């Protein structure tokens, strides 16, 4: 596991994987905030 | 410049050359009748109506025509097994000849309905054009189908005039061509009872004659008249292939599920008497009687009929069958000579066991002997390394009561096994197989042969209908769109 | 005898194949 | 009940994987995957249970009479598990074959014993444990582990057999089977 | 007809449904957690499978009294 | 209506209001349609969430009881039952909603209003067409669709002993029954359900090519790289050259298309007839007239020991799909078979 | 009816909808149906 | 007289699915 | 009437018919406006 | 409003909402 | 409930909102998108 300075920070690790596959959805939101102009 | 799929359209408007048509198909119809006929008695063997009746031998044509009446042929025999003193002229051979004889003349009339086809009887005599008046056409011929459905009921199948009709036992033991009597109660809705097949045919009919003379002196509506388009011939086609497709469903259904139209001495077993043990609880029911009549069981089951056990094969089964596997049953298993008699397996300790007969859904079931508990104890094992419930292992003898093997008992693991895969088929009876070169896979009953060509006919017309009707409705636009 | 049956029916078929590609009708533009 | 009520943000029963079964006479821990079973194979069977997936995974307990004072008139364990040769199913094969690699001439089967030994029990209770190893010429599951417990009480004998298929043991079975080996107790 | 997009982007079609679809949605989680749903649809509970008797699998086994057969079978 | 009109009836005014070009076009056809189809999609939802199968199959089949979207179904009824009908006031449920969701009469609820909902909607396609006058290709088009379900899920299961063996509405439901129709009918080797084949993956290969072709044969008609945009709905000319499209054709595969109607004709004909040539092999299997196996090499492996081919291979997978799902698919038949008896090659 | 723009009512909407799939995913994961 | 238990039981071992074993068996 | 399917029966044309007539009224009556 | 869109929508939204939640609750459900 | 689970819901709600913020933020800013 992590180091025991950096357990309380488990969850942050937990959930940064995903953020990579938020960044595409982000592309898509924000074509919709341009009407997909 | 037609298609190949449209040509016979040119008679679409020429009421002659339709009826010229219409001859000619029912002159093939009647050919075929008699035709098959002739082929049927040429190939048919009727020393045997035991074990070897019509339906083993893949007769089509001779369970309809013992059904209405006929039972008799000029050849000195007859399909209950009795001798021809006299047959008459209304044998088999006698109605093969009539509908042969009637094909002819119905080619005949068909030629000449063709060449004279501008008759002034189909001019409209107002405007002189070629019409036909549909409403007054169909209240005429309705009139005579109404007619004709109540003098059949009335007079044949109550035998006030006629033979009447194959009346049987539940077993289908002993049956005969009978009168029925009308059925007016309840009961006459009870598709095994023969009663209301007369009743029907007697009220529907009188019906008939009545819708006739309505639909025969009232006009239909203007909404009406456009709404269901009357007065084109291709509407007609549409609802009349609806009619005949819902009627052959109909057929299919009640050959299928059997009724007192479609007995099982000349069709054959249904599936669902397999199924539900039909035979064999009554089997079982008569041999218990006579033990608690104080007889052995060797007597009790010698005074089983035969017929009764061949019932009780899975042979029979219309649905054991192949789509290609061909002919008579007789062609696959081979011809019932005799019946060895009841199988009982006991084992070294003296339990009886029953062997689990095969389901109808299985073309291979593994042979298992089971416990009057319903506890299995002895089967032929696919594994014989480490085997738990062997017939060597058990010591598991069979005895045979009634038939030809009576009181012989077999110890032998083989011979135990051979047997104990035959009666995992129902009855075990002798096969001669070597005068029609059996192959050894069961085929269907005419039965199953006629339902599965009457449904697939049922599907077919169903499209049939879909398709004559849209271009009825359509016929403004079948010949083409202005855009929207 | 069946094996020559199949081998004709599947040189017939080849065959139909061979005329439907080079006996073709010419498409005849408009 | 109809108005129980369901199960939302609750707690579960058990999660043990066994559940308890009382017997006339012993009690016993079954899997919970495990089904109960009808067939007797043995007249003598008073308990099956069979697993839902690979019914080759199995076992059963017999109770029969017996005349030996105790487990240990038998005699040495593995005498008593001589006697039981019948419990490993027959052999119905009986043709001469030498073409099988691994078994004597004109055998299709066989089984190894892997060990025996004696148990104890809360009343000083003695039971004859064995564990043998049944392989066949086709090689079935690649062998079946045999686990028996046997023990003598109030006239009675007693013998829990457990059945497990090699293939299935090597995945995690063997924690089913040893733990209905051990939960059998006999007064 | 309002277009869609009108009616999906109006203030007031929001504050109308703000109460309605959550109301919905807890109406369906009580339905499932205060046991309702097992006892409308008969589905058994978890520890409803298997009864003292019958530790296998039920089987209907009749046509007619059908209803008095999958009534004794069911949970009590 | 020809001669003359009359006066308006109250027919009249319901045809005028059930025709009118609203968003959801309701129809006389919408009657039937409506009311049917709903009721047989919110029943399948509520079996799939709530209603199970422990009582008909001894199997769990709702959401509530743990199964996924995949494996959640709507189970056909006991097998004791027949045939029956199963109505809700029937002789079987006898008025109890909750036996009655108990007893399977839910799957017959199911299929009884999906079917009448399909007849429903052949008549919204017909009275959508005669409504917009066009030829109603469509609707005879969806007539294999209804062949299909009418053979399979009503058919089929009346050749059998019940409603038991019809396919229960579900996904892994479905992939049972077609296991089974492997196992026991053969139904790989039927040459219907080869004529099936073909036609689907017929219509797939011409529903790709097609699109590939109209999409790689596109006229320019405009300036920007996104080809879309350079179509009018209204334009007359052709936005693809054809020409263009059967030479390419015509010396790539052989032989091509030149007519634009006769395209589209065999693109509606071939589905149509493969879906109709597997209802006709499933009426007989519905009747188990099944092309199970060629006697002759049956006969020929039999009196030859050494005699293999796939078709023998295919028979033994046959046997024991059918040995080892006996005892659990049809538990009326209390198939108690000891593992001695079930088919089984070495060491697996 | 400008207000609430279309694209934001979208992105709310898709985000409840992915959450509401992750949840039953999650669902799959543990409780009834878990295997365990 | 008929033993009708004696028959049923002895049906089932054989067929299962008779109709003798299916009638009145929620009285069994 | 004398057996309880019977009943069963003659009630579900009852409640098929008014479920029948209802849809007509309706259509009627939006129809009528 | 009340229109036959509005019925249509409303007739495949309730239930579809009831239905959500009742399988949400389904999901913490401990055996 | 878990201190853990309570801190992954926070942080998975602060990544997922971070990008849409920023969408809303440069919207009502008028920032070219
Ligand atoms: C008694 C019922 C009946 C009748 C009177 C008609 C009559 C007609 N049909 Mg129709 N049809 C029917 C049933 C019927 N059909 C059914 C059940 C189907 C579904 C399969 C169809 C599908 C159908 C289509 C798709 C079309 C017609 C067309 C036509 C018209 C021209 C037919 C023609 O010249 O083809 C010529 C026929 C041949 C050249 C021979 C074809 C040989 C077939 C494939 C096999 C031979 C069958 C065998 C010898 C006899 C056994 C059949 C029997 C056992 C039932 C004609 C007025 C055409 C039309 O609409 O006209 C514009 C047309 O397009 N029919
Ligand atoms: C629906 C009508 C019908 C029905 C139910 C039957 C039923 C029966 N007939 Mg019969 N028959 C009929 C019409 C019918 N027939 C007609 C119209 C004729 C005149 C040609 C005959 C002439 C006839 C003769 C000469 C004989 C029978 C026999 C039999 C019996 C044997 C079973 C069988 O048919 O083998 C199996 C049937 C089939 C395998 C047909 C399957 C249908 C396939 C799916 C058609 C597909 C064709 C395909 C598209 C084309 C490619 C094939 C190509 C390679 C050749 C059986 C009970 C035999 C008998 O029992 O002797 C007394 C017998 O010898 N029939
Ligand atoms: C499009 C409308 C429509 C149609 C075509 C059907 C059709 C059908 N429903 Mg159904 N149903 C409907 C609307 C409809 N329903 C509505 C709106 C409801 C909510 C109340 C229901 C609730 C419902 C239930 C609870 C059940 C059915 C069932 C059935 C099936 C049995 C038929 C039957 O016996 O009923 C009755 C027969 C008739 C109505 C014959 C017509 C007689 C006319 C109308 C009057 C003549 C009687 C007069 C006094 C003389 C059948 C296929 C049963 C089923 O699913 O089977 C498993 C079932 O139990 N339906
Ligand atoms: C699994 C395959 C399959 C599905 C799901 C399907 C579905 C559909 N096809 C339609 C149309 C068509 N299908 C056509 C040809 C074909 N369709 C095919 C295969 C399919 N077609 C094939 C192979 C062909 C080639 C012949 C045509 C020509 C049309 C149309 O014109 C029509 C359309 O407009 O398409 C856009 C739609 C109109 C149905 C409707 O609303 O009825 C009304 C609703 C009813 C009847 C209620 C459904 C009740 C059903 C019958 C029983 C219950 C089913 C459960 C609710 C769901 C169970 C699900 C599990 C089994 C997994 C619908 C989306
Ligand atoms: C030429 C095309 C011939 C096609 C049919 C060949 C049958 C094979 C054969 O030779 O056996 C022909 C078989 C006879 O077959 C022979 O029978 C003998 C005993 O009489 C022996 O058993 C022989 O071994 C056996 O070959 O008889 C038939 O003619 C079959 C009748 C055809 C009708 C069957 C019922 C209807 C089925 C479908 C109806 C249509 C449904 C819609 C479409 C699907
Ligand atoms: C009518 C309106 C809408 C209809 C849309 C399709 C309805 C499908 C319902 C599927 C469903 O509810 O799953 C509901 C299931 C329920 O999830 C299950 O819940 C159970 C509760 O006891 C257990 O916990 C299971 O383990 C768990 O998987 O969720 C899923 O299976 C996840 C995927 C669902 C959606 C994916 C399929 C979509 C298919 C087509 C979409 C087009
Ligand atoms: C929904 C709620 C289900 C109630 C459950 C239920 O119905 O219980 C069935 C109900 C129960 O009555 P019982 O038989 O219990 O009453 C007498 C008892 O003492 C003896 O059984 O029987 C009926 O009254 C007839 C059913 C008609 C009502 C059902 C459908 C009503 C209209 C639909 C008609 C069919 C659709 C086609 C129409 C064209
Ligand atoms: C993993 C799946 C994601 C990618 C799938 C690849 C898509 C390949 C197209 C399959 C259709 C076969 C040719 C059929 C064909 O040629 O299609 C025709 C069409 C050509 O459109 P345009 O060339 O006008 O599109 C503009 C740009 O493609 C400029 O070249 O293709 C597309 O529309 C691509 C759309 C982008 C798809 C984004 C994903
Ligand atoms: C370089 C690779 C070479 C191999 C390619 C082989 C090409 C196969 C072409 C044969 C087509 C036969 C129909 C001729 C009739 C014909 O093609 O006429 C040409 C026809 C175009 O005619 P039109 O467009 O003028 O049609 C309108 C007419 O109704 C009159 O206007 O094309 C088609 O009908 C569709 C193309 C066939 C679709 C593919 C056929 C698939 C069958 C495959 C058979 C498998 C047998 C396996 C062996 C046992
Ligand atoms: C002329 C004349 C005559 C007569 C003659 C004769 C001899 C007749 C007969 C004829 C005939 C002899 C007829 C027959 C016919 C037949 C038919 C008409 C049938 C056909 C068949 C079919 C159509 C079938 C089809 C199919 C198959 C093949 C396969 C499967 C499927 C089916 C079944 C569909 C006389 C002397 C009277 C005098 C006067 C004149
Ligand atoms: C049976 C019955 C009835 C009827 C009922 C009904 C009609 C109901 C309805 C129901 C319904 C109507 C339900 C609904 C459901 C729905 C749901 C349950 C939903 C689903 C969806 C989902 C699951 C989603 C998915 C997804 C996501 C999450 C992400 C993205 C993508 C998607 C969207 C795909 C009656 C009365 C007759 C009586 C008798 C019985
Ligand atoms: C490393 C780290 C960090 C992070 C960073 C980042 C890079 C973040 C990201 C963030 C983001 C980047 C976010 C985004 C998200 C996205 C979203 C949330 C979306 C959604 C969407 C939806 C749900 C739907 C959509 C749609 C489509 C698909 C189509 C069209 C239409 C619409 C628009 C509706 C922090 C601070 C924690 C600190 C610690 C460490």
């Amino acid at each position: 596991k992590l180091p025991e300075a950096y357990a309380p920070f488990s969850p942050i690790v937990d959930v940064l994987p995903i953020i990579p596959v938020l960044f595409i959805l982000l592309a898509f939101v924000w074509q919709a905030s341009v009407s997909f102009r | 410049g037609l298609p190949w799929y449209r040509v016979h359209t040119v008679v679409i408007n020429d009421p002659g050359r339709l009826i010229s048509v219409h001859l000619m198909h029912t002159a093939l119809v009647a050919g075929w009748a008699g035709a098959m006929t002739l082929f049927e008695i040429a190939v048919f063997d009727p020393s045997d109506p035991v074990l070897n009746p019509m339906w083993r031998q893949g007769m089509f044509v001779l369970p309809f025509l013992t059904r209405l009446g006929v039972t008799q042929s000029w050849g000195g025999w007859t399909i209950s097994g009795e001798t021809s003193s006299n047959p008459g002229i209304w044998s088999y051979e006698g109605a093969a000849a009539s509908h042969i004889v009637l094909s002819g003349l119905l080619f005949l009339a068909s030629v000449w309905h063709w060449v004279y086809w501008d008759l002034e009887l189909f001019r409209d005599p107002r405007t002189g054009k070629t019409a036909l008046d549909l409403p007054k056409i169909f209240g005429i011929h309705l009139f005579l189908a109404g007619l004709l459905c109540f003098g059949f009921g009335a007079f044949h199948v109550t035998g006030v005039f006629g033979p009447g009709i194959w009346v049987s036992d539940p077993y289908g033991l002993t049956g005969s061509v009978q009168p029925v009597a009308p059925s007016w109660g309840a009961e006459g809705f009870d598709p095994y009872n023969p009663g209301g097949v007369p009743a029907h045919h007697i009220a529907a009919g009188i019906l008939g004659v009545l819708a006739g003379l309505f639909h025969l002196c009232v006009r239909p509506s203007i909404r009406l008249y456009f709404g269901l388009s009357m007065g084109s011939i291709e509407s007609v086609l549409s609802s009349s292939i609806a009619a005949v497709f819902w009627a052959a469903f109909v057929v299919a259904g009640t050959m299928w599920y059997g009724s007192a139209a479609t007995p099982i001495e000349l069709f054959g077993p249904t599936r669902y008497q397999w199924d539900q043990g039909f035979f064999q609880q009554e089997i079982q029911k008569r041999v218990a009687q006579s033990t608690s009549e104080g007889l052995s069981v060797s007597e009790a089951w010698a005074k089983i009929p035969e017929k009764l056990a061949f019932y009780d094969y899975i042979g029979n089964n219309p649905a054991k069958g192949g789509l290609f596997r061909t002919g008579a049953m007789n062609s696959g298993d081979g011809i019932a000579v005799g019946w060895l008699g009841h199988a009982s397996f006991k084992d070294q300790e003296g339990r009886e066991l029953f062997v689990r007969r095969m389901p109808t859904f299985f073309e291979t079931f593994p042979v298992v002997l089971i416990d009057k508990d319903g506890v299995v104890r002895a089967d032929v094992p696919f594994r014989k390394a480490e085997s738990k419930y062997s017939i060597e292992q058990v010591g598991v003898s069979v005895t045979f009561y009634g038939g030809e093997l009576n009181g012989l008992t077999f110890t032998d693991p083989s011979t135990v096994k051979k047997y104990a895969r035959k009666a995992q088929l129902g009855e075990i009876f002798e096969f001669d197989r070597s005068t029609l070169q059996s192959d050894g896979v069961f085929r269907s009953s005419p039965r199953g042969w006629f339902t599965f060509g009457h449904l697939s006919f049922a599907l077919l017309f169903f499209f049939g209908h879909i398709w004559h009707g849209s271009r009825t409705i359509f016929r403004d636009v079948f010949a083409g769109i202005d855009e929207d | 005898m069946e094996a020559l049956v199949y081998t004709f029916l599947l040189i017939g078929t080849l065959g139909i194949i061979f005329f439907s590609i080079f006996f073709r009708e010419p498409p005849r533009i408009a | 009940a109809y108005g129980e009520g369901a199960n939302v943000f609750g707690r579960v029963t058990n999660k043990s994987g066994f559940v308890p079964y009382a017997g006339d006479s012993f009690a016993l821990l079954l899997p919970s995957k495990w089904n109960p079973s009808d067939q007797k194979e043995v007249e003598s069977i008073v308990l099956r249970y069979e697993d839902n997936f690979d019914a080759v995974n199995n076992l059963y307990v017999v109770e029969d009479k017996s005349d030996k004072s105790s487990i240990e008139a038998y005699g040495t364990p593995e005498e008593f598990i001589s006697q039981f040769g019948y419990l490993l199913g027959k052999q119905a094969w009986a043709g001469q074959t030498v073409s099988e690699g691994g078994f004597d001439a004109n055998r299709v089967s066989n089984a190894a014993l892997l060990g025996v030994a004696t148990e104890k029990d809360k009343k000083g209770k003695t039971y004859y444990k064995f564990e043998i190893l049944t392989r066949t010429a086709d090689g079935n599951e690649g062998g079946r582990h045999q686990l028996v417990k046997a023990t003598v009480s109030n006239g009675k004998l007693y013998l829990l057999k457990v059945q497990a298929g090699d293939k299935r043991w090597f995945k995690g079975t063997d924690k089913e089977c040893l733990g209905v080996l051990d939960s059998f107790t006999v007064v | 007809e309002r277009p869609f997009s009108d009616i999906l982007t109006s203030i007031r079609y929001w504050v109308i449904h703000s109460i309605t679809v959550p109301s919905l949605f807890i109406a369906g989680w009580l339905f499932v957690s205060t046991g309702l749903a097992y006892d409308v649809f008969g589905s058994p509970r978890p520890n409803e499978y298997f009864t003292e008797d019958r530790q296998d699998a039920p089987l209907i086994t009749d046509r007619f009294n059908a209803l008095e057969q999958v009534k004794k079978l069911s949970a009590q | 209506i020809g001669t003359y009109q009359e006066k308006r009836t109250w027919f009249d005014d319901a045809d005028d209001w059930l025709r009118q070009d609203r968003f959801v076009f309701v129809g006389w056809s919408g009657l039937l349609l409506l009311p049917c189809a709903y009721f047989a999609v919110g029943g399948w939802l509520t079996g799939c969430t709530f209603v199970t199968s422990w009582y008909t199959h001894g199997l769990a089949s709702s959401y509530i009881e743990g199964c996924n979207f995949l494996t959640a179904a709507v189970s056909t009824p006991a097998n004791s039952l027949g045939h029956s009908l199963l109505f809700v006031w029937g002789p079987e449920a006898q008025g109890d909603l909750t036996r009655w969701f108990q007893l399977g009469g839910l799957w017959a609820f199911v299929a009884l209003h999906g079917a009448f909902g399909l007849i429903g909607f052949m008549l919204r396609q017909f009275e959508i067409a005669r409504s917009v006058n066009l030829r109603p290709y469509n609707a005879i088009a969806f007539s294999a669709p209804i062949a299909v379900f009418v053979s399979v899920f009503l058919i089929y299961p009346l050749g059998q002993s019940g409603w038991f063996f019809a396919p229960s509405f579900g996904v892994a439901s479905i992939f049972r029954f077609i296991l089974f129709f492997q196992g026991f009918h053969n139904w790989t080797l039927n040459p219907f359900h080869m004529m099936g084949v073909a036609g689907v993956l017929g219509a797939a290969l011409l529903c790709a090519i097609h699109g590939a072709t109209v999409e790689n044969t596109l006229f320019e008609d405009g300036d920007g790289a996104n080809t879309f945009r350079a179509f009018n709905p209204t334009q007359a000319e052709e936005t693809y050259s054809m020409v263009t499209a059967n030479r390419f054709w015509s010396q790539i595969f052989g032989v091509a298309f030149s007519n634009k109607r006769w395209l589209h004709f065999f693109m509606l004909f071939v589905p149509v007839t493969g879906l109709w040539m597997s209802a006709l092999g499933v009426v007989g299997l519905a009747l188990n007239l099944r092309a199970y196996d060629f006697v002759s090499q049956e006969i020929r492996a039999a009196e030859d020991p050494e005699f293999e081919t796939f078709y023998t291979k295919n028979i033994l997978l046959n046997e024991g799909i059918r040995a080892w799902m006996a005892a659990q698919d049809q538990p009326h038949e209390k198939l108690t078979l000891p593992e001695e008896v079930l088919p089984r090659g070495n060491a697996l | 009816t400008g207000r609430i723009p279309l694209w934001l009512v979208g992105t709310v909407v898709g985000l409840l909808a992915i959450g509401l799939l992750a949840i039953f995913f999650y669902g799959s994961y543990v409780g009834l149906g878990s295997s365990l | 007289r008929v033993r009708t238990v004696l028959d049923m039981d002895r049906k089932d071992p054989a067929k299962e699915e008779t109709v003798k074993e299916l009638r009145k068996d929620i009285n069994n | 009437s004398v057996t309880p399917s019977l009943k069963n029966f003659l009630l579900s044309l009852v409640a098929g018919a008014v479920v029948l007539a209802a849809i007509a009224g309706a259509v009627t009556a939006v129809s009528n406006f | 409003i009340f229109t036959v869109r509005w019925l249509a929508i409303h007739a495949i939204a309730v239930p579809t909402i009831f239905f959500l939640g009742a399988i949400t609750a389904m999901q913490f459900i401990q055996r | 409930m878990s201190l853990t689970l309570i801190l992954q819901l926070v942080a998975l709600f602060a990544v997922v909102a971070a990008g849409p913020l920023v969408v809303v933020l440069l919207s009502v800013r008028g920032g070219n998108l």
